[PDB]
């Protein structure tokens, strides 16, 4: 609730903006519009592109790579909006950038932004973060 | 106790610790059931709008459907599909208008039909559920047109095509009673029965006049298709009930939602969907509050529940929030849905005790319309 | 015990007495000095290998045996995707069922039968002792038990830490023992944010305990025929390699042209690449994926030939959803990927990177 | 603050407030808030010829005037100065007094999207 | 202190009293001028969006323009037109995509061109003003494409036609310097100069790498076409200035916006449009506050003003609200515009004293981008 | 003075000695018992009037003089919209310019010239007395002076309360002396919310002090030729009534086919309707408007003939933006408008309403 303070990850509620995996989420948590933490809501199309971040998990004290993937082809959900930017780099480092609509690869060429999932794709490990 | 987001965090934590795998994919919404509820957000006349598909029992958003300008949602009562008539333009709110009907699968939410409506024939109005309506067999959708004159559009959902416009008298709303028949309310104070074929002048029959020119019938009457019960409050909480189950209109005795002392003390209905009707309980629910007589679209904080047969008051719940619309689940121990356009929140109450049970917030910009299927 | 069995497999693995003319062992084609692949130059270069008879070439590139013991036994998973097995077309269930096949294959080791294999096993006093101690007396007198026990020993030998040491730079970095170079970490970041991780990672999500950079699935990535290799194989210019559909029991037309996702471990040193060895350079193999994504003229051209790639040998069941990612890998990212793949080299093959 | 259920109280001192006396039966957004004026449409939008009326009491002069509201059409809803008043407002079957309807008919280019509403006087009440 | 709505009630009462007639009509916006400001609402990724045209002097909305999904606005510095590259879909957020450019007359707000962009070539991203750009002569519009690879699309506004895509290398943003030339910022730390004739590969030459791999340059540099000044803050408030006024890139002295002390106490730029540049005053404005290093997109409450030539701080303003974006008018005694996404409100300040003068609220759902024409 | 001038006009108004054969006065075609319109039957029914020669027919229907004194003199506003004037095509500037024209029109009163008119005025001792008192001695001997003085007298007489009494039920209702019937109130509400008020109210907005139900502008509503009246007038099968474009000095081809919006005061009693008298019934004049809005086939049929309304006499410059409102008047709303328009009848003509209703 102080927006400029260091972000304090928690591991007890995925719908809140301070959930540890949402460390570089930009948009809306899919779990608030009929998705789940790592699945898209009905009617949306799951992109194959992602932006990645290394997110600290307060629970096991380990750092996980989160490869955010967008659920596309619906107007933005309006529910549980969140913008965090841990390790987030500018657009010219697109692998870590999150203003970009990462809807590439989505079925039916769906490119509109509805919400984002936060699946873990590895441990590791970044120089910038 | 434990929120959905908290239960989710715990389960993900446990999958992570167990090395449990799982494919990121597109969810299916859970099977439609009686505690499913749909909230449509006309978004105060925005050019694009949202409907939220909600599990009333968990208080959970299970899906969403996009729509265009003031769409009309319908929900098939048996749960097999949902649909809306909707309006888009080539350049957001400007250029070529396309009116169309989409039918959706209720689990995947994918459109299974997209039916163009010739010559942009939809009535653009703040959303009245009974301005677009499914026939009881779910095969036809009827939509009202106002301009250039009152008319009703017939859309074949099974064959996925627009059929025809029907000329009607100076009447409004559409309460289908049969695959080929619906009722409208006319400016003269009668109901018109309209029976239509594929071609030929509809057979239009008027009932008797059932109200004086100075009793005003609200834009959001409750109608239970399966009961054929039309429940039509006036501005004063006088309730007309018309029984359409015979196929012809039978006028039921009028009841008063408010007592004479309440009325003398300024109690009146008000809101948007001011009235709900529970078919199995034969119970009417009315949004009421103390208000001046021309404040009839403002929120209300009380629901009176009265027996539709006797007019006896069973409860007066203090909702505790500013409620514009109500509806009920049609199962037994029903839920009472109380949507606040101001709060953008659906409050989910126990219809028997009036207790708030849970709520779903962040439902668009100005959500106004609640729909449930009557699946029982 | 599980040890003696493997040590018997160790002996069989380098024994040419398991080939008709006693001119080749498993190690001939799966050369431990070359990450268990074939160094020997042939009619089609290094694309396919030459059998015991000195002339018969195969139609498929000899794959590494490193990490093959991590592949699950062949099965169809609950979403209907076939996974696991051995050979590029998954036609063997597991390493045990695979091991006897090169022995009897007339294009490879070319033993006439299980009996002639048993005969060669008896000629060696040391096999009599080793087999008998593990499977009991007279095992070698019975061609069926002899052959099955030999396959068993080879499979156990392939399951030892020697074939799968997890000592690559990648493994060390995941242990926090070292860091990736900037280029390598870019490659890693690309590999896991771009399409590659859709096929070349064990799991969809979470962390694998022993990553081998394959999900064990079957995908038709739309490769052309390897002209010279197909010619050398003698299978005929008409021939179509149907991949997984050639496994007996698979009848599904959708599997035609599909091949097992190879493990990318040691990929830097087991060129040429793909099931038919068509690309000699790693960089080319990576570049092939741009044919699906990039608009540029150069994307349609194999840099090794300077000619178009070729029509797919099997023009259907392409994994378009995964391959048409919408994004093209520029030179920099292809560089980063080569850098990342090279980190999947086992410690003992680091010197081969040169 | 300000009781939504209280009898409405017109004022003749600020046209951007929902209690301004001409807005007694407005539904939507005051055009003056998106670049129109009390009785003109904003640039880019199209002026409907249809209207709903109401009789609005003018506390400056003690007279009731007929206000024939007209929509400015062909733009998404302005979203500035939303207001909904229903003085004398009748249900949809008395459409000349009904204000949920998108009164965009007659607008140029067939514009039917709702942007905002103007509040011109067209008569004295009777 | 009389408000615009009060002044308007008074003029209306007077017309009524004098019996003055006037014709209900479509107004024209006041002539574009230096105090006109445009606020774009990307609406937090909503499928349709709004631009607000504001008279900064009066603090009055004087017009609006609708747009589709994350459109890129542009404003001809001379005031003769505005334009955007926009994106619509045939069913709200789904179905066939059309990317297109509209050019609008700046007083009627009518579209004067509608130019289809083939094969949906726009980069869909939270709005960066320099991802679509007018050439100085206003005859061409260039837009960035990311997929399948970095590219730049050339749109002829004069013949109202798309021309072709330019191959570029791994670079970003588009800063036009001439009818046939623009720069981009590359991954390798360089700037690329792109010179396009009518035909074939453009001629692409690189500058020196001008920043380390670990010095992060923000997505919203300020760029003055008329001055050829590219002002590029990095994440620590360090400011790159590149002079493009000769046709080629000369690097100005790098400058620091926060004091070496201040950075030690957690001062960093943060927001959206973190930086403004006033051309006539040669002056950089920067949204800074005390924050963690990875809270770079959060609102800021302070603006610092520094001289472009030396880096001398000139003022530090306490904005009194959570500001996400700033910009300035380009006339004398400039306004400093401070847009709060959170408040949906443009606060209009005196750029000399930093005092709040007036503000325009209800600017959509998540307004982010301020644009002004440089007309002097 | 103001009394006397008007009283002299009252006298000329009813005087047939101002017509060649002495058979015709203003009052013959502008009959005070019929709201100053012509009750006489000619070769085209009541569409057009017959002149003093007993044979010549005009090409336009004789309009009421009631409330004609409320119309502004002809001018072009800053809109570039022409307003005001007299005659259906606005070609007279004002009442005074108009009054001499019937006198000399060979199709109407047919006096040969101003001198013949002057010689008639001189013949009557009351005119010598009345004219000379207002205009000076020997006025009648100067034909230009006599003619201009007669036109002034007649304009002044049309400006009296007699012509514009404002004592219709509408007026009485707007004074709070009575209420409309519920049909009438509904007719009023339709009138003021539908497109009729875009042309048939004085003001665009605000309240008129003396409402006469016209904005005095010129519109081409796309009326067909009245065939019988056009044959009676003798102007030719190829003749086109260009409306306002026929006013001399108007050159703008955009004005072709535009006619001055009539005051709807007394409309119920001054049928037939439109500039060529083409429609007999008030209801038909209202129904004509549905042709631009209704999708029903009946909307294109003139209920008086059962045939299509007809091609517009002037197919261009139609007021489409106003006419094509997107809403059709149902029968309940047409009856409501008839009832409303009937409240616009001056008190003294209320008895005439019987044989309309
Ligand atoms: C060259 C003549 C070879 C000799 C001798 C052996 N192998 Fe081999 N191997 C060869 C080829 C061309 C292939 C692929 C053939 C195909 O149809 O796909 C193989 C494959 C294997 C595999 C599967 C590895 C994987 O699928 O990733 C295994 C486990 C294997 N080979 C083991 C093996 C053993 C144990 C051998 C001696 C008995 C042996 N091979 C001989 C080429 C040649
Ligand atoms: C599933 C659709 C895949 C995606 C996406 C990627 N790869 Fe792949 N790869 C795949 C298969 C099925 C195969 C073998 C194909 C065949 O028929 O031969 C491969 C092969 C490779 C190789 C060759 C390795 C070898 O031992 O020969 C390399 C170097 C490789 N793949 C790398 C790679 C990269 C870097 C990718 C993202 C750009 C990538 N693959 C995508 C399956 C799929
Ligand atoms: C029948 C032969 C007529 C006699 C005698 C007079 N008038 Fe007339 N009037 C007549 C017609 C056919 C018309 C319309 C002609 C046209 O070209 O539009 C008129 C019109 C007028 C008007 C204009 C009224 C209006 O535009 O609303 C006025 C003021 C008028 N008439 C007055 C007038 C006077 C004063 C007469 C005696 C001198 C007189 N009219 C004679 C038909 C006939
Ligand atoms: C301007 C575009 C108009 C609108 C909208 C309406 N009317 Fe009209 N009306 C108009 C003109 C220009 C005329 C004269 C046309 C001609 O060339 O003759 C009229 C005429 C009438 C009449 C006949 C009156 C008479 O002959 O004295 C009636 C009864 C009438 N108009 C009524 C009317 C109603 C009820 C309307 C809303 C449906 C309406 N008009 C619209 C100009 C215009
Ligand atoms: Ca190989
Ligand atoms: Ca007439
Ligand atoms: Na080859
Ligand atoms: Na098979
Ligand atoms: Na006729
Ligand atoms: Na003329």
């Amino acid at each position: 609730t102080d927006p400029r303070a260091k972000w304090v990850p928690q591991d007890n509620d995925i719908q809140a903006c301070d959930y540890w995996r949402h460390c570089s989420i930009d948009g809306n948590i899919c779990d608030c519009s009929g998705g789940s933490l790592t699945n898209c809501p009905p009617g949306t199309k799951l992109a194959t592109a992602s932006w990645v971040a290394s997110c600290y998990n307060p629970t096991d004290g380990q750092s996980y790579l989160i490869a955010y993937r967008d659920c596309c082809g619906y107007n933005v959900s309006g529910r549980c909006p969140c913008l965090n930017t841990e390790g987030e780099l500018p657009v010219y480092r697109p692998e870590f950038a999150n203003d970009i609509i990462w809807c590439f690869g989505a079925e039916d060429d769906a490119m509109t932004y509805h919400c984002t999932i936060s699946p873990i794709v590895g441990k590791a490990s970044h120089h910038h973060h | 106790q434990e929120t959905q987001g908290q239960a989710a965090a715990r389960a993900a934590a446990a999958d992570l610790a167990a090395g449990q795998d799982d494919e990121p994919r597109i969810l299916e919404a859970p099977a439609p059931d009686a505690r499913r509820v749909y909230v449509n957000d006309p978004a105060h006349f925005a050019a694009v709008t949202q409907q939220f598909v909600i599990d009333g029992e968990a208080g959970r958003v299970i899906g969403m459907i996009d729509g265009g300008f003031l769409p009309n949602p319908v929900v098939a009562d048996d749960g097999s599909f949902i649909a809306h008539a909707s309006t888009v333009f080539s350049r957001i709110a400007r250029g070529e208008r396309t009116d169309y009907v989409e039918v959706f699968d209720p689990v995947t939410l994918l459109p299974t039909a997209d039916i163009e409506l010739p010559d942009a024939p939809r009535f653009l109005v703040g959303t009245y559920p009974w301005m677009t309506s499914l026939t009881p067999d779910g095969k036809t959708l009827l939509f009202y047109q106002f301009s250039p004159a009152p008319a009703v559009g017939v859309v074949d959902l099974e064959g996925k095509a627009f059929k025809r416009m029907l000329d009607v008298p100076d009447c409004y709303h559409i309460f289908p009673t049969a695959p080929d028949t619906f009722f409208m309310h006319c400016r003269d104070g009668s109901l018109a029965k309209v029976a239509f074929g594929t071609e030929g002048t509809p057979e239009i029959t008027h009932t008797e006049v059932f109200h004086p020119e100075d009793e005003f019938l609200i834009n959001h009457p409750a109608y239970s298709q399966k009961a054929g019960r039309l429940v039509w409050p006036t501005y004063t909480g006088k309730i007309h009930q018309i029984d359409l189950s015979s196929g012809d209109a039978k006028f039921l005795p009028a009841v008063e939602a408010l007592t004479e002392a309440e009325r003398a003390d300024g109690w009146r209905p008000g809101g948007w969907q001011q009235v709900a009707y529970h078919r199995a309980l034969d119970r009417i629910y009315l949004l009421v509050d103390q208000r001046d007589e021309w404040r009839h679209k403002t929120a209300s904080r009380f629901v009176v529940v009265l027996d539709a047969k006797t007019g006896e008051r069973l409860a007066k719940f203090e909702m505790g929030h500013e409620i514009d619309s109500i509806n009920v689940s049609q199962d037994e121990k029903p839920l009472l849905y109380a949507l606040s356009t101001g709060d953008k929140t659906l409050y989910i109450h126990d219809a028997e005790s009036g207790e708030e049970l849970r709520s779903v917030n962040q439902l668009g910009h100005g959500p106004q319309v609640i729909t449930t299927a009557d699946m029982g | 015990a599980d040890d003696a069995l493997a040590a018997l497999g160790a002996q069989l693995f380098v024994d040419p007495a398991l080939s008709r003319n006693a001119t080749q062992s498993c190690a001939t084609c799966h050369d431990p000095a070359r990450a268990f692949t074939d160094p020997r130059e042939g009619k089609a270069g290094l694309a396919v290998s030459v059998g015991d008879d000195g002339q018969s070439h195969g139609d498929r590139n000899t794959p590494t045996l490193g990490y093959a013991a991590l592949v699950p036994a062949f099965h169809r998973d609950a979403n209907g995707k076939y996974k696991g097995g051995q050979f590029w077309d998954g036609r063997a269930d597991d390493l045990k069922q695979q091991a006897g096949q090169p022995m009897l294959n007339p294009v490879e080791m070319a033993m006439p039968d299980r009996a002639a294999v048993a005969a060669r096993l008896r000629d060696d006093p040391a096999y009599r002792t080793g087999f008998e101690a593990l499977f009991g007396k007279g095992v070698l007198d019975d061609p069926e038990r002899a052959f099955d026990a030999a396959a068993e020993a080879l499979a156990a030998y392939q399951a030892t830490g020697e074939f799968s040491p997890f000592d690559s730079k990648y493994d060390r970095v995941m242990r926090g023992e070292e860091k990736f170079t900037p280029l390598e970490e870019f490659g890693y970041t690309v590999f896991i944010t771009w399409n590659c991780r859709l096929c070349h990672m064990q799991r969809k999500q979470g962390v694998a305990e022993r990553e081998t950079f394959t999900n064990f699935e079957y995908h038709n990535i739309g490769l052309p025929v390897n002209e010279t290799a197909r010619e050398a194989s003698g299978l005929g210019a008409d021939h179509v390699d149907h991949g997984l559909l050639a496994r007996p029991g698979i009848e599904d037309p959708a599997q035609s042209g599909r091949f097992k996702v190879p493990s990318l471990r040691n990929v830097a040193v087991t060129g040429p690449y793909m099931h038919n060895g068509v690309f000699t350079d790693l960089r080319t193999a990576i570049l092939f994926y741009n044919k699906y994504t990039s608009r540029r003229p150069e994307a349609k051209i194999n840099p090794e030939t300077g000619a178009p790639w070729g029509e797919p040998e099997v023009a259907r069941n392409l994994s378009l959803a995964e391959l048409q990612s919408g994004l093209m890998l520029d030179d920099g990212r292809v560089d980063a990927l080569v850098a990342f793949l090279e980190t999947l080299t086992d410690r003992r093959y680091e010197p081969l990177l040169e």
